[PDB]
């Protein structure tokens, strides 16, 4: 749900069990750590503009199912948390459509050449 | 012309009448003369994929009744429909007991209109044993107004009482000997220019399935049209499209097997599975190469035939291709 | 931002950079899509089959095929067991994974797909006179994982309503596909990219991301560690770049899936010790792996080939190992609980080694 | 972009009722509606080809192909200030139907209370947020109630792609429905809504046969028994991969039939109840058009029109 | 009306005299009805041996032409759950005859498809109302019948139809039709029937169809094989001889040619070869073990599809390897 509603990416459950479930949380954890370090440096003081786009409460930075420790109503609460985060994702995505759409390329300069006028 | 070009070639060239069905005359003759005898029995069509069973039954139904009457005289059910025991006991029985609809004057003038309906149970082998048992006395009792047609690929999946009730029609495999005329006609209709023997190669590759052959011909024609060079289609292009392993790769595999080194065979198989070849095709090609070779003895051929049969049976169970292929090659290298 | 697996994903046939012959074949298919047959794409996982299907759809329809949204469809079983399925949709096509329904996948074929096949798609013509008709495109992910009943239900739906629907199924292996379904499809083999092409793609990504690379050899190593899985290659490239301050070096470790490392450790343990207690600990490891929803057959493959990679083992040991692997793979295919067969394989290997 | 409009319900209540029905229909049909303000009339569109509507993929998922078009002459509004540098001073926008419906419901409540104020509608540039603007709507309540609605302006290229469907008039059979206010109005209203008594019916087969000189029938064949509902009262007749749909051969030169969805029929019933002059046009095995016309004169004035196009749900 | 019927139904026996092959059972049941001491009956046998026909004919004889008014017939096509047994069967068995016409008859055709609970409920219904009602249970699979039900019924076994009865019925059908059957065709039909009359009648109808002019054309063995698409004995003999004497290449070519000549299927060839080998005199018994096991495995594999060429080569190799033991 997070991937679909934040990156327009659809992935299979099989690939999540095999590849994404381990790699994606690691990448997001590293990015979150880098963002925290950069923020701390700025407070104490564009190239990596894709790193500080990770949200603390919406992104997943933990291995799905926990670590594989082999050789080195919890379910209801997890479902409730999933529903809450899905609602937040839907709220975030709802305003995107009305905000703007890619549509096609037009004469935007001409549109700006006739600005709205409001006066009584 | 665009509307006529909206259909894949298999659906476009599906037989319209019984005359268009090819290579199945042994049953088509009986079905055709049923039009005059009006003595249609319960039927059990059985045979391998793409041999013309569904097409034959559809053509028969069209010929018997016509476009209008058919809608009131035909009940078709297949694997896409729910066919539980309750369905057999209620819906099928109710249709079988339904009074025979009155044909119009036009229908009587133009079509024989036999005084019975038809229930078609396509993919009958998917039905359960109990559901099949529920059909026995329904078919026997209402045979005066209803006739059943069961269709399947695996006849053993039909319970013995139903097989006894139905007159059996085996549909033969369509190969280069009996189905070449239809494929040549289709190629001529679509103006496909192919080298001599190309249709033979397609039919041999298809291995009894004319639907696969027609799809292959369409794919080759599309490739040639996109190329737009005006040249004839070649057998090499057909083999590439069909997924046949090139002869040089098979020769390399055979040399590796002859060498006998386990590590080398494992490495080569690991690299070979990269290309995504289907293990079934590779096994078939290996069988053809080894069984027909005159450089091996009788005991070798017996052992390899049993090994190939075991591997093919395991593959049929949806097993894991890399493991089965490596095991087969290791076993052969040990012969 | 988005993961590099999706960020630099090609969005058109002309953007494909490996397996040129496959691209040419797909373009030939897109020349006259009016009579496009049903398609079945098969090849190694993570090679770009879904990407190629989306590129083909874009060629037929346009970029709008990438404007995807998700809907939830509810199904009720004969036992009143309500459940749901995710359906992805673009204004021109649909995407479904019925295998996520387990044994209930057939219901999805019998209710949803059939309905989609039955509803003929027509629209008012903008300039011409009368309605215009267009067939719908449906993608079936993980086709090889469908039960035989669902595959049987697909047959007459594909045949009868060919005017309204065209199926594009994708699988990693055609062994589980019943013969009729293969007969009803145009089969397209999708080879995995070579190490050179994987390295080229990774180098393009590195240049785009402005990551300092000591030598190109690293990329090659990454390719050799992915076993041709481009998605895995990109994931490990991103992980390594992030873990090394966006500076890769020949000494930088290659990051592999954790379960793969666990299976390697299990193989080492099996080789070192062969006893009942060792078997019980192997059971514990196998159950830990299964708890993460790793498929049993995948575990069997990875364990088998990891064992075959051991240098100390002799020819007889490896031959017996592969024999047992084939037997227990068949048993898993025909079985109900995978633990029995995995344990049997490990016990047989322990017996043959000892 | 000045779009100054004044709406009063105490003068010419027919125009206010027409506008209310138009907004209700577009709200009940699709989530978003297109508004085209020309120098002569206002056109309200509910179509699946709009940028916002097409985001739902309705056509491929549920076959939402019907199109609603409504025309409102500028005389409806007391003040009509629409100035633009486009063709015929045309301004195109897309708006959400729920907010407009709520605002108009509040206005109706205020009017029913006893107020006789006027609604002023203007276009404004909200600093809070194809630039998105706001529709400033304000009115007095015997208290100056003001509400704003988001709106998205459209370009000429985007505007021109939304074209009203047309039909082959020569190959089209039209029937003049009895006026709802007439003695037969209740009978025809019940006849239209009869099929609603069958919950499990999804598609209805409309048929029209020559020989008051024609007759209309609704056929249902989804039940265990064949059902036909016939009207015996008076009824007068007015005298890429895309391919053309297949049309079944007509049974006779004087019979026209089409299969449509029940929801479209309910929409048609509501439209028929709303207006007085209603025409039902059938293009055999092609489509059904519901045309509601409102006539007003002074030098006859412009005729208010609501045209609902419904594509066939199944082939014949 | 009867002319339009399929032959399997058009030639259904009407009286007990028309039932052939089951002489002992027919004799006993006829004497029972003559003395009017009919007990509860079980008819056990394989498909198409005359069970349903026999029971219907017996009902006709007992009640004449009005048997439909005092006979309650139920089969697998009808729901026969415990509720049905408790209500419908119970009420029928516990009510008087229409005109005091002795006892009533309840026929439970294909009773092996009934649930265990219904069969258990049937026990006391059968026992208590024996004075007024008699039960008949027909089955092909006895293991589906509970021991209590089996104990309550007098058991009669319908054997596979002997050759003589099939010949007599074939002669009757040939006379009824305007058909001519050759002795070789009759032998082939009897061989392929396997004791089932339904197969005989269906194949005869198809053969009549195959004839261009049935009024004068005679059915030969070739017509029978064409209609059934079955191998000829000469084909089986040639294939077996090539397998047992010729080299691998020659055997493969012979099998391919024989199959391609008439589009023969491998399963029928295997079945015919098994029939041939069952009579072979083998000095080594291990050969029989190998033959049986390998051929059964091949048959099971064929039942699921697979590769036809590989299966044929497997048959060849299995026979060769098995017969290497006799060496
Ligand atoms: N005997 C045939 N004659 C002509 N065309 C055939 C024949 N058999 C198959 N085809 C072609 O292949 C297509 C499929 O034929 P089908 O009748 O559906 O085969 P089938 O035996 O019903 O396949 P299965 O058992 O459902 S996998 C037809 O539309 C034809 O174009
Ligand atoms: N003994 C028989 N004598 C003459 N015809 C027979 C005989 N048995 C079977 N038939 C013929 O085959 C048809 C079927 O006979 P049935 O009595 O229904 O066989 P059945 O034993 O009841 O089959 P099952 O067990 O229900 S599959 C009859 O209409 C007859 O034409
Ligand atoms: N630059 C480039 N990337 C590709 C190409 N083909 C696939 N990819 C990328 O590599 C990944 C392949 O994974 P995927 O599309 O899911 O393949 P599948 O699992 O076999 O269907 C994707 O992230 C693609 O973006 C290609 O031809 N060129
Ligand atoms: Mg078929
Ligand atoms: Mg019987």
């Amino acid at each position: 749900n997070v991937s679909l509603y934040k990156y327009n990416a659809v992935h299979s459950f099989r690939n999540i069990t095999l590849e994404f479930g381990y790699y994606a949380p690691l990448i997001r954890k590293c990015q979150s750590y880098k963002k925290k370090y950069i923020l701390y440096y700025l407070k104490n003081l564009d190239k990596f503009s894709d790193i500080m786009k990770v949200e603390n409460g919406i992104d997943v930075v933990d291995r799905i199912g926990g670590p594989i420790e082999a050789l080195s109503d919890h379910l209801e609460d997890q479902k409730k948390e999933r529903d809450r985060r899905l609602r937040m994702l839907i709220d975030q995505y709802e305003r995107n459509v009305m905000m703007a759409n890619d549509d096609l390329e037009d004469e935007e300069t001409s549109f700006n050449d006739d600005p709205i006028v409001d006066s009584d | 012309e665009q509307s006529l070009a909206q259909q894949p070639w298999v659906e476009k060239y599906r037989p319209k009448n019984l005359d268009e069905v090819t290579a199945q005359d042994h049953a088509v003759t009986v079905l055709k003369k049923t039009l005059k005898s009006a003595n249609l029995p319960h039927m059990l069509f059985y045979g391998p994929p793409g041999t013309g069973k569904t097409s034959t039954i559809l053509a028969l139904t069209k010929e018997l009744y016509g476009p209008d009457l058919m809608k009131s005289r035909i009940l078709e059910l297949n694997a896409s429909d729910e066919r539980g025991i309750s369905i057999v006991r209620e819906k099928v029985k109710n249709f079988a007991r339904l009074t025979v609809s009155k044909p119009s004057k036009h229908d009587l003038e133009n079509y024989p209109c036999p005084p019975y309906k038809i229930i078609i149970l396509d993919e009958a082998d998917s039905m359960t044993a109990d559901a099949q048992s529920a059909l026995r006395r329904t078919m026997e009792t209402y045979s005066g107004v209803t006739r059943f047609c069961l269709i399947c690929n695996y006849v053993t999946r039909i319970i013995d009482p139903l097989a006894s009730r139905c007159s059996k029609f085996r549909f033969k495999a369509l190969d280069a000997s009996n189905a070449i005329d239809r494929l040549r006609f289709i190629s001529e209709q679509e103006n496909v220019k192919c080298d001599d023997g190309v249709l033979e190669r397609i039919l041999d590759i298809s291995a009894g399935d004319l639907r696969r052959g027609i799809t292959l011909l369409q794919s080759a024609s599309k490739g040639a049209q996109y190329l737009g060079d005006g040249k004839n289609i070649t057998s090499t292009q057909v083999e590439e499209l069909a997924g046949v392993v090139p002869h040089d790769i098979l020769i390399e595999i055979v040399e590796k097997v002859k060498s006998g080194d386990f590590d080398e065979i494992k490495k080569y198989v690991n690299t070979f599975m990269k290309s995504g070849w289907s293990a079934a095709s590779v096994v078939n090609q290996l069988h053809e190469y080894y069984i027909t070779n005159d450089n091996f003895d009788t005991n070798f051929k017996n052992q390899i035939s049993w090994l190939l049969f075991t591997t093919d049976s395991r593959l049929n169970n949806g097993t894991n291709e890399h493991i089965q292929l490596l095991n087969l090659l290791v076993k052969i290298s040990q012969l | 931002m988005s993961l590099w697996v999706d960020k630099y994903r090609p969005k058109s046939l002309n953007a494909l950079s490996h397996n040129e012959e496959l691209t040419n074949f797909l373009k030939s298919l897109s020349d006259q899509p009016r009579d496009l047959p049903h398609l079945l794409l098969y090849g190694p996982n993570g090679t770009g089959k879904k990407t190629r299907c989306m590129a083909l759809l874009e060629s037929i329809f346009g970029p709008g095929v990438y404007r995807l949204k998700i809907d939830v469809r509810q199904f009720v079983t004969a036992s009143n067991r309500k459940l749901e399925l995710n359906v992805v949709s673009s204004p021109y096509h649909l995407e479904i994974t019925p295998s996520d329904m387990g044994n209930n996948d057939r219901i999805v074929i019998q209710e949803l797909l059939k309905e989609v096949a039955q509803m003929e798609q027509v629209d008012f013509q903008d300039s011409k006179d009368g309605l215009a008709h267009r067939y719908k495109c449906v993608i079936i992910n993980e086709a090889n994982s469908l039960t035989k009943d669902a595959q049987a239900a697909l047959r007459r739906t594909m045949e009868k309503y060919s005017k309204n629907i065209r199926l594009i199924m994708v699988c990693d292996s055609m062994s589980p596909i019943i013969a009729p379904i293969k007969s009803r499809c145009l089969l397209i083999r999708c080879p995995a990219p070579s190490d050179s092409e994987i390295s080229t793609i990774l180098s393009d990504v590195v240049t785009n991301e402005r990551i300092q690379l000591e030598t190109k050899d690293i990329l090659k190593r990454i390719a050799q560690a992915s076993n041709g899985n481009l998605r895995v290659s990109l994931l490990m490239l991103e992980s390594m770049a992030l873990n090394n301050e966006l500076a890769l070096k020949s000494s930088s470790p290659i990051i592999k899936p954790d379960w793969i490392i666990v299976i390697h450790k299990l193989t080492r343990k099996i080789v070192k010790e062969r006893s009942v207690n060792s078997l019980i600990e192997c059971r514990a490891v196998l159950y830990d792996l299964l708890a993460h929803c790793i498929p049993a057959n995948i575990i069997l493959k990875e364990l088998t080939f990891s064992l075959l990679d051991v240098e100390t083992l002799n020819t007889t040991n490896k031959s017996s190992i592969i024999e047992y692997s084939s037997v227990f793979d068949e048993r898993l295919s025909l079985g109900n609980k995978a633990i029995f067969h995995l344990e049997g394989f490990i016990a047989k290997v322990m017996c043959c080694l000892d | 972009m000045k779009l100054k409009l004044i709406v009063n319900g105490c003068e010419a209540p027919d125009d206010y009722k027409l506008l209310r029905t138009t907004i209700n229909t577009v709200a009940s049909l699709r989530k978003t509606a297109i508004l085209r303000f020309n120098s002569e009339r206002l056109t309200i569109i509910s179509t699946p080809k709009s940028s916002l509507n097409s985001s739902n993929n309705g056509t491929i998922l549920r076959g939402d192909t019907g199109q609603l078009w409504c025309t409102i002459p500028h005389d409806v509004f007391r003040l009509y200030t629409v100035i633009s540098a486009r063709e015929l001073n045309t301004i195109t926008m897309e708006c959400n139907c729920d907010s407009l419906l709520s605002v108009f419901k509040r206005y109706d409540r205020v009017m029913n209370q006893g107020s006789s104020s006027n609604m002023t509608i203007k276009l404004q540039s909200m600093p809070e947020w194809n630039p998105i603007c706001a529709l400033g709507i304000t009115f007095e309540e015997i208290i100056m109630h003001s509400f704003k609605v988001p709106v998205k302006l459209l370009f000429r290229a985007q505007d021109t792609r939304i074209q009203e469907p047309m039909i082959n008039y020569i190959q089209l059979m039209m029937y003049k429905l009895p006026p709802i206010s007439g003695e037969f109005g209740s009978a025809f209203h019940g006849f239209i809504r009869r099929v609603e008594r069958y919950s499990n019916v999804n598609h209805i087969h409309l048929m029209g046969v020559k020989k008051d000189d024609v007759e209309l029938k609704i056929i249902v064949n989804e039940l265990d028994w064949h059902l036909e509902i016939c009207w015996n009262g008076p009824l007068d007749s007015v005298i890429d991969i895309s391919v053309m749909v297949e049309k079944a051969e007509q049974e006779s030169s004087s019979t026209h039939e089409v299969i449509i969805r029940c929801k479209d029929w309910k929409v048609c019933s509501k439209l028929y109840a709303a207006f007085e002059e209603v025409v039902l046009a059938i293009s055999h095995d092609e489509s059904c058009v519901f045309h509601c016309s409102l006539d007003r004169g002074s030098k006859p004035r412009e005729r208010g029109q609501i045209i609902y196009y419904i594509a066939r749900s199944k082939g014949l | 009306s009867k002319e339009n019927l399929p032959w399997v139904e058009k030639y259904r026996p009407e009286t007990l005299d028309e039932v052939y092959g089951q002489n002992e059972v027919i004799t006993t049941v006829r004497k029972f009805v003559d003395e009017g001491k009919l007990p509860h009956l079980l008819f056990y046998g394989p498909p198409g041996t005359g069970k349903t026909s026999t029971i219907v004919a017996l009902a006709r004889e007992i009640y004449g032409k009005n048997y439909s008014n005092m006979v309650l017939e139920l089969n697998a096509s009808d729901d026969r759950g415990i509720d049905v047994v408790r209500n419908q069967i119970k009420d029928f068995a516990s009510t008087r005859q229409i005109f005091s016409k002795g006892f009533k008859l309840i026929i439970l055709d294909e009773a092996d498809a009934m649930t265990n609970a219904a069969q258990n409920a049937l026990r006391r219904v059968i026992e208590r109302y024996t004075k007024n009602t008699r039960f008949c249970v027909l089955a092909n699979y006895a293991h589906k019948l509970t021991p209590a039900l089996l104990s309550r019924c007098t058991r009669f076994r319908f054997q596979p139809l002997p050759q003589e009865a099939i010949e007599r019925r074939i002669a009757n059908v040939l006379v009824h039709e305007k058909l001519k059957l050759s002795p070789n065709a009759e032998k082939a039909l009897i061989e392929l029937s396997n004791g089932d009359m339904r197969r005989v009648l269906n194949v005869l109808q198809s053969c009549k169809a195959t004839l261009d002019n049935p009024d004068e054309d005679e059915i030969s063995d070739d017509v029978i094989y064409e209609c059934c698409g079955a191998p000829r004995p000469s084909d089986l003999k040639a294939v077996l001889k090539s397998i047992l004497e010729d080299d691998w290449g020659t055997a493969h070519y012979t099998l391919n040619k024989v199959r391609s000549a008439k589009g023969l299927a491998l399963i029928d060839l295997i079945e015919g070869i098994v029939k041939i080998l069952e009579d072979y005199e083998l000095q080594n018994e291990e050969t029989r073990v190998h033959l049986l096991t390998k051929l059964a495995d091949i048959e099971y594999s064929i039942s699921k599809g697979g590769n036809d060429q590989i299966q044929g080569s497997a048959v060849i190799g299995a026979i060769k390897a098995s017969f290497e033991n006799e060496t």
